[PDB]
């Protein structure tokens, strides 16, 4: 499939 | 109605696409993965970075804590299959232009070299035959690079004289260039025959035959390609710059020899901490950790030193750094011949071409006429960690998977005897420039990486892909 | 509304800043070991039961952590004389302990649950007994040593 | 006709209409049993989603045939390719249609007798008839003004314990509630700007996401002109609908237009009709994803920010460089309002019907339909960077971890055009003999279907804000595509009946597909039915038919999958691509789907029976029927290992499998002169499974799914759409192994099947009372069954925010069963490593004891679908006034959803990837449910 | 060395009228007035796209040139309203006269 990114804090 | 329609009018007529139209996407390919996404977890696994303390997207990598099903290379694994060694195979049914023939044998052979330092077995002899064998077997590493190696021998084998006939963005069909980089690829290969004690007599004989000729290239091997454009960037920095936020920091092990030796190519990619303007690495996997005993707002990005994405945009994706290659010749001459100044021509080249390609040409008397200076260095193997160290630095920013490949090789860096904990509670205990097992490590063996696991696409099409093992399983040429 | 649960021992686990005082010839000593303000924790059992807890010091004094019985609808602690500790080999006695909610006073002026134990080490060559005593520790770093 | 012999179901204009949706399949979305109907999100008015009898085709057109007064329908589908960065929806073909204008709807549940239609039939046949000239007391004018609201619904069940902070320590900038206990104190906050701060009471903003949105408001016009002879009918309508939704600002729009005249006209045998139909609609979407999205900047906020104070953006602190958060998100308000994301469309269809009757028993029926559709899509974004970074807390001062970095701007537009032709020639032949009949259609149809697209892109703009194609220093994007198939068939269907209760039907059709090999595009298929009512019987039994088929439908490829093809060499990389040319050379490279001119048709095969009875005066009815369908070698591409040099081969599947029960039941247990109450209920229960996918390739392939995260496969013994997630390991006895140093839970190695995408049954609920004019109805939407995946969840998690994580007061925990994994023999050890405080976030975010899986979602709810409160004004009223009819009206509709307690999270009806297949993967943060209300005035004159 | 390009204009007018017609004999007379409303919108649009330097000599696409592609993109819009009368004097089908 296609990517996805974590958040931040 | 006209039924005979279905011809796809979006793409040409398949007998106008030649060989010269299809042979410039291979090395493309390959250094869209060996440029990128393989580069960028090797990059961790060498311990030249690490993820920031704000971001997450390398966590489980750094972490060691990715399993088979985490694809982390199935990207790469595509490309160079299905786009570049399919696009190779399809140039050889083409053309019949010996120089041409060999060119793409060469980038053939170096992307099934790529997979092999990655899963050890690889599809070769069953590959690239679509309906014929959808579920081809992954042969050996060693019966790859038997292969590989003998398909070049072959390829040289037929030149008749006759010039290149299709684009290079690699040399720009200079046949000594490309004669080059398959003797570098040899030695490069040859090296690890040897290290895995499988038929080294032979192949030891071959490795000093060959620098004794000297045929290799000149400048590196390198895709200079990319402009700061969508689409046509460095595939490294597309991924990581553009695409995501900034996730990397420079790593521990990376930083504390580059303090150590006083080298000044610690500004080039790092930069200083943005709250008290020194260079400081992370420890491998350790982001949770720092956290949790320095504070939160003490261990955020500021306190940490960042890798630097400036220098990426434009830059080339390298196939083989000249660097790497007097530090393989370097070897040659110190353990195989017996040539003390030779080896420490080669040293000092390798250093030179590395310190120039950086913005720091004639600064390498710093490394090489203050610690580093091979003077100081007793035993051929204080001499050969001295070798194996500089490699490790030249290829920072250049080719990690290279990095990586002869980290495992050379067992150089060493690995730390001290824990990530116990380096981070006392200093001394570390060796400036050793690596460190990550701090979290999903590793139930404990250690280093030694491979990457097999891509989900295949496990799931392929019955005959081999059964999933642990990071720490070696590949068959490191012991 | 939905109820996020917890462990069975949930008001009673936390992080904590205590401070460890002695009772020396009958008299209580103000931190006599000049230790300061350490952190601690006490926490659930894997088995997650409502009788008992972990008492952790996490290695900030004596290196001790035991299982405690819990009383938990009473807010307090207890064992029932020496127990093993398990970061090293020896035996620790917890007396008289309790949890008690919005008691304390936070540096920075707020209520905080109140933690109060005392304990006694069998390798303790003088075998006194201690009274570390503190709060629940809030997470501003105000609020912290 | 109703003598039928598989299921079907007709709806009339009035129920299809007293909801005033703008949309003909949305107040049906749990009123016919088979027929599942489902809308894509809450947007301002985005496609919807009809699937019959589950889903046969993988992937991905399972949607029913539209036929409108005998002609196909387009149907086609504007929403975004990409739905984890830019989720949109623009719309549905079949939403063009006005209401208003529909007389009957029947929609024919079965695919055994689908000669008059063609291959497109199998999915269902949604068949429906326009209203048309009638003779009245009045000058023949309908008008019908509608006005309606729609608030929030649903949205995540939000923790109030802790506020912004991250590690259970506070922090100033964090887009997280993962803080310390929420006490009284006042706590700087934000970003500095011009050396202050912010300073606010450290208190929860329980309200803050929910005051966030507003009340959407959508007002209806329709128009309808009507008049009729003995030789002629002409019918006339015009509808406008605007609606602008509940998220602030008018980002969420959407504009629908219809114009409609339709004529006929007798003269001797023969008879000519004509229909003609213009549709437009504006649409603006308020983008969804995981980047700077409106919504996903929405639900990272702490629980103490208030988020209606984020608007103003004269107050410093509120920019763009001083926003109090630079994680990955930016104001949500500051999207709304700077970004783009806009969709109009023109369409024009209709048909020429000429009808002779000859010879007595002959009718020649030639009809001809057209359809064509222009779209316009224009999105972009500003360069944040230019405008921003420099100087900036958000911008410089986080380097290259920017939320602007490298967020250059884009714009981009795409017009698509559209063209469907389809021809019948047809002749039919109606006699009777005896007690017998004969009715006999034979037919030709032709049909050609084009779509085309230019495409323009643009990236780094210079003035920042402006979105042009002149408007970069760099290089432009272009791109461009056409598809075009023709199908031939000719076709026929022979009905014979004898008395008014034994019927026979035999259909046969024979297409000649373009999509398919050269040498092997014509495919066969026949049918049988059967209708017999037992009414033979001396009043306690209304009505009592048997039915009972067998038939078969084919089915072509999609465009292109026979020969090899070569494309412009690109290469995709995580997050981004390298494409060619470089550098001043263009390549090619080897497509990487095998085509394969060895194909075959497809050929779905079904066998049904069933049974209808009525009882006493009509007070009692019920409708049950069997299906059990296998679509059989359905052209696919069909994931392949890479290392044979392509990642698809195209191929002809196995069977995939749908057999189950429809079943419907009403009654009127009141039936007064003043008074009526009726009762109905429906209920459906399908049974999915693939039953072969070809062995050489490996038996699975993927319909959508996350690089290394949830998965949505197709496997071969099981149901369509099975999910495969990260799951965590443990020991012999069922213990969860856990990490010695962490305490965190470790990955089971491999996935992680968690179950699909299929309700295990479906039913509704429906009520109707009558008095004198005044009416209600009440309708009810059940559907207990699958998973989906849910990020609204997984953000949530993550962000501290869901209820969910106040577990255990976030004090130090030991998961409750864990256990630590220890030369070479494995051996088992209680744990008594806790999750520190510092690390509750991250077991949270993770997915606590269920890590990845935990984001998939309970898909079932019970719904309080549809409820509509009419008030007719009797006829004294208006005896002094021009008016025939007044029919005031009050309704609302998705006015209340009840899930399971392990969905405190969504609406489940939602999705960003459509409204087929792979929609049924689930919501990537799609924008929230709505609950619509209003009120509908009707004239007629 | 070859050129393709491919443009898609979108044109759009549209124009609404409302009138009040009143026409009535007198004494051989006859009067008839007009008072209406008008009401113009046009609109025109395209988007164009060009490369040169085709790879595959004959192919005509955009995808055919390893140079850089030529993009514009245009749109006008107009509005108009109106009030107008006209007067229609008549006196036995020989004097006609209109304002
Ligand atoms: C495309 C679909 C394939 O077309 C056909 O089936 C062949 C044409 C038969 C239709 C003509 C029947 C005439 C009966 C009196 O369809 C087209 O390309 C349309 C071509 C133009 C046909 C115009 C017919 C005018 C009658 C008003
Ligand atoms: C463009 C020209 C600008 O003029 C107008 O705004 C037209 C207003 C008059 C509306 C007359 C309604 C008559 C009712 C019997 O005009 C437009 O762009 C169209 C805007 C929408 C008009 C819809 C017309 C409905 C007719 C059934
Ligand atoms: O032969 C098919 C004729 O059947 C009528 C019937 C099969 O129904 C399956 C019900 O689940
Ligand atoms: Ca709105
Ligand atoms: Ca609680
Ligand atoms: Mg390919
Ligand atoms: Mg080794």
């Amino acid at each position: 499939g296609g990517g996805g990114g974590g958040g931040g804090g | 109605c006209d039924l005979n329609i279905n011809d796809d009018p979006n793409y040409p007529m398949n007998d106008q696409v030649t060989a010269d139209l299809i042979f410039p996407s291979i090395s493309a390919s390959i250094a869209s993965a060996v440029g990128g996404e393989i580069y960028n977890y090797a990059g961790f696994f060498a311990q030249y970075y690490e993820q920031k303390p704000e971001s997450n997207q390398y966590n489980t990598l750094c972490e060691y804590t990715f399993t088979e099903s985490s694809q982390q290379m199935d990207y790469s694994y595509r490309i160079l299959f299905a786009g570049a060694l399919e696009d190779a195979k399809q140039v050889l049914e083409k053309t019949t232009n010996p120089a041409d023939r060999f060119a793409t044998t060469i980038l053939r052979a170096y992307a099934f070299q790529i997979m092999v330092d990655n899963t050890s077995d690889s599809p070769y002899s069953e590959a690239l035959q679509g309906n014929a064998n959808a579920t081809p077997k992954w042969d050996t590493g060693e019966t790859v690079y038997k292969g590989i190696l003998g398909e070049i021998d072959a390829a040289e084998a037929a030149l008749d004289g006759s010039g290149m006939d299709v684009p290079d963005l690699i040399f720009n069909k200079n046949i000594a260039q490309w004669k080059g980089f398959a003797n570098a690829l040899r030695l490069r290969m040859y090296l690890r025959f040897i290290d895995a004690n499988i038929d080294a007599a032979s192949y030891t004989e071959k490795v000093k035959t060959l620098v004794q000729n000297n045929e290799f290239f000149t400048g590196d091997v390198k895709l200079d390609c990319f402009l700061d454009e969508t689409d046509k960037r460095n595939p490294w920095y597309n991924t990581n710059a553009v695409g995501l936020t900034g996730n990397h920091c420079a790593a521990y092990p990376l930083v504390s020899y580059l303090s150590s030796t006083g080298d000044p190519r610690i500004a080039y990619g790092i930069s200083k901490t943005d709250a008290d303007g020194k260079y400081v690495g992370q420890l491998p996997g350790g982001k949770t950790h720092m956290q949790s005993i320095l504070g939160t707002d003490n261990w955020k990005n500021k306190n940490v030193s960042a890798i630097d994405y400036s220098i990426g945009a434009t830059k080339p994706v390298y196939f083989f750094t000249q660097a790497e290659l007097q530090f393989l010749i370097a070897e040659v001459y110190a353990r195989f011949h017996n040539d003390d100044a030779n080896a420490k021509s080669a040293y000092e080249a390798g250093v030179t071409a590395d310190f120039a390609v950086r913005g720091f040409a004639g600064q390498e008397n710093t490394i090489l006429e203050g610690a580093c200076a091979w003077s100081a260095a007793s035993t051929q193997a204080d001499k050969l960690n001295l070798i194996y160290m500089q490699k490790w630095v030249s290829l920072f920013y250049m080719d990690h998977m290279e990095a990586w490949s002869e980290i495992r090789r050379t067992d150089c860096p060493k690995l730390s005897s001290y824990s990530a904990a116990q380096i981070q509670a006392s200093e001394s205990v570390y060796t400036p420039g050793e690596l460190v097992a990550p701090w979290t490590n999903g590793l139930e063996a404990g250690g280093l990486m030694k491979r990457m696991t097999y891509p989900l696409s295949a496990r799931q099409q392929n019955v005959n892909t081999p059964a999933g093992v642990p990071g720490s399983t070696p590949v068959w040429w490191d012991i | 509304d939905t109820e996020p649960g917890g462990t069975a021992v949930e008001k009673m686990a936390g992080d904590w800043w205590v401070t460890v005082n002695a009772f020396i010839d009958g008299k209580e000593v103000e931190d006599p070991f000049g230790a300061g303000h350490l952190q601690m924790s006490t926490y659930n059992t894997a088995s997650n039961s409502e009788t008992e807890m972990w008492l952790d010091d996490l290695g900030n004094f004596w290196e001790y952590k035991l299982k405690v019985n819990v009383n938990y609808a009473a807010r307090t602690f207890s064992t029932t004389g020496f127990v093993d500790n398990v970061t090293y080999e020896s035996k620790v006695k917890i007396t008289d302990g309790k949890v008690l909610e919005k008691a304390a006073t936070t540096p920075s002026g707020m209520p905080a649950d109140s933690i109060v134990y005392m304990v006694q080490f069998d390798d303790d060559e003088d075998g006194l007994t201690y009274k570390v005593s503190g709060f629940r520790r809030t997470g501003f770093p105000a609020d912290d040593f | 006709e109703k003598a039928l012999g598989y299921a079907a179901t007709s709806v009339g204009g009035e129920k299809i209409a007293e909801s005033r949706t703008s949309d003909v399949m949305s107040s049906l979305a749990g009123k016919i049993a088979g027929v599942q109907i489902s809308s894509t999100s809450s947007d301002p008015g985005a496609s919807n989603s009809v699937i019959i009898r589950g889903v046969s085709s993988l992937s991905g057109t399972n949607q029913p045939l539209y036929v409108v007064d005998g002609v196909p329908l387009n149907n086609s589908t504007v929403y975004s390719t990409d739905g984890l960065n830019s989720g949109y929806d623009f719309g549905n073909g079949a939403n063009a249609i006005n209401p208003d204008d529909v007389a009957n709807m029947t929609i024919l549940k079965g695919a055994a007798a689908t000669a008059l239609y063609g291959s497109r039939a199998a999915n269902g046949v949604v068949m429906i008839t326009t209203k048309s000239g009638r003779k009245e007391k009045g000058v023949g004018i309908e008008y019908n003004g509608g006005v309606q609201w729609s608030t929030v619904l649903r949205l995540p069940e939000f923790q109030n314990e802790f506020g912004m902070g991250w590690n259970g320590n506070h922090t100033e900038l964090e887009n997280g509630s993962w803080g310390p206990r929420f006490d009284g104190s006042m706590q700087l906050w934000g970003n500095v700007y011009n050396n202050s701060q912010k300073l606010k009471p450290y208190v929860a903003m329980p309200d803050n996401i929910k005051d966030f949105f507003d009340a959407g408001f959508r007002y209806s016009n329709s128009l309808s002109f009507n008049g009729a002879t003995d030789k002629s009918d002409y019918y006339v309508s015009f509808s406008q609908i605007s609606d602008d939704g509940m998220i602030p600002t008018d980002a969420d729009s959407y504009d629908k237009y219809t114009f409609s005249a339709r004529g006929s006209h007798k003269a001797g045998a023969l008879t000519f009709s004509s229909s003609l139909n213009y549709a437009y609609q504006k649409n603006n979407f308020a983008t969804t994803g995981q980047g700077l999205s409106m919504l996903n900047s929405l639900y990272q906020t702490p629980r103490d920010i208030s988020i209606i104070g984020l608007e103003d953006q004269n107050d410093p602190f509120n920019t763009p460089g001083y926003y109090y958060t630079p994680y990955g998100v930016m104001n949500p308000y500051y999207i709304l309002n700077n970004y783009l994301n806009e969709y109009e469309s023109e369409r024009f269809y209709g048909k020429f019907q000429l009808d002779y009757e000859f010879l007595k028993y002959f009718k020649f029926t030639y009809r001809m339909g057209l359809d064509t559709t222009t779209g316009q899509s224009d999105k972009g974004k500003p360069n944040l960077y230019a405008l921003y970074y420099e100087g900036t807390p958000n911008g410089e001062g986080q380097g290259s971890s920017s939320p602007f970095s490298g967020e250059t701007g884009q714009y981009s537009e795409q017009i698509t055009r559209r063209r469907e032709i389809n021809q019948d020639i047809m002749v039919n032949f109606n006699m009777p003999v005896n007690d017998f009949n004969i009715n006999a259609l034979v037919g030709f149809n032709g049909n050609e279907r084009k779509v085309s697209y230019q495409y323009s892109e643009v990236n780094d703009l210079t003035i920042p804000t402006w979105f042009n194609l002149k408007n970069s220093g760099k290089t432009p994007i272009v791109e461009q595509h056409m598809e075009l198939r023709r199908l031939m068939g000719v076709f026929g269907q022979f009905e014979g009946s004898w008395k008014n209760m034994l019927y026979l039907t035999v259909t046969a059709r024979n297409d000649w597909s373009s999509t398919l090999p050269k040498e092997n595009r014509s495919f066969f298929y026949p049918g049988i039915t059967g209708s017999f009512i037992f009414s033979e019987l001396l009043d306690v039994i209304t009505f009592g038919k048997i039915r009972a088929s067998w038939g078969k439908t084919g089915n072509d490829a999609d465009v292109y999958m026979v020969n090899p093809v070569y494309a412009q060499s690109s290469n995709r990389i995580p997050f981004g691509s390298l494409t060619f040319p470089l550098g001043g050379v263009n390549a090619y490279s080897a497509g990487n789907v095998l085509g394969s001119n060895t194909l075959s048709p497809e050929m779905t095969t079904e066998s049904e029976v069933g049974l209808n009875m009525a009882f006493f005066k009509n007070r009692l009815s019920f409708d049950v029927s069997y299906y059990n369908r296998n679509t059989d070698k359905q052209i696919f591409s069909l994931a392949m290992d890479p290392a044979s040099g392509y990642t698809a081969q195209n191929m002809n599947l196995g069977k995939i499998r749908n057999r189950g029960i429809e079943l419907l039941i009403s009654g009127t247990p009141i039936r007064t002169k003043d008074f009526s109450w009726e009762l109905t209920w429906n209920f459906t229960k399908n049974w999915s499974k693939v039953i072969s996918l070809p062995e050489e390739l490996g038996g699975i392939t993927t319909i959508y799914g996350l690089n290394g995260g949830t998965s949505m496969y197709a496997i071969t013994g099981m149901p369509v759409g099975v999910f495969k997630a990260q799951v965590a390991e443990r020991d012999p006895q069922g213990r969860i192994v856990v990490n010695s140093s962490t305490g965190l839970p470790v990955e089971a190695s491999e996935f992680g099947i968690c179950g699909d995408m299929n309700n295990k049954y479906q039913m509704g609920v429906s009520t109707n009372l009558k008095y004198k004019g005044i009416s209600l109805g009440i309708d009810f939407d059940i559907r207990q069954g699958g998973v989906m995946y849910s990020r609204t969840k997984d953000i949530n998690y993550f962000t501290g925010n869901a209820i969910q994580t106040a577990y255990n007061d976030r004090n130090p925990l030991i998961v409750p069963n864990s256990v630590n994994k220890i030369g070479e023999n494995v051996t088992y050890v209680e744990n008594t490593t806790p999750i520190t405080s510092s690390n509750i976030y991250k077991y949270w975010g993770d997915g606590g004891s269920d890590m990845g899986s935990c984001f998939l979602v309970d898909k079932s709810y019970v719904k309080l679908r549809s409820v509509v409160l009419g008030w007719d004004l009797p006829k004294r009223w208006l005896a002094k006034t021009p008016f025939q009819a007044v029919k005031v009206s009050a309704y609302g509709n998705n006015l209340f959803v009840w899930t399971p307690s392990s969905n405190t999270f969504i609406d489940p009806e939602m999705t960003s990837f459509g409204n087929d297949l792979e929609g049924n993967y689930g919501e990537y943060t799609a924008n929230p449910s709505s609950r619509r209300f209003g009120f509908n005035l009707m004239v007629k004159f």
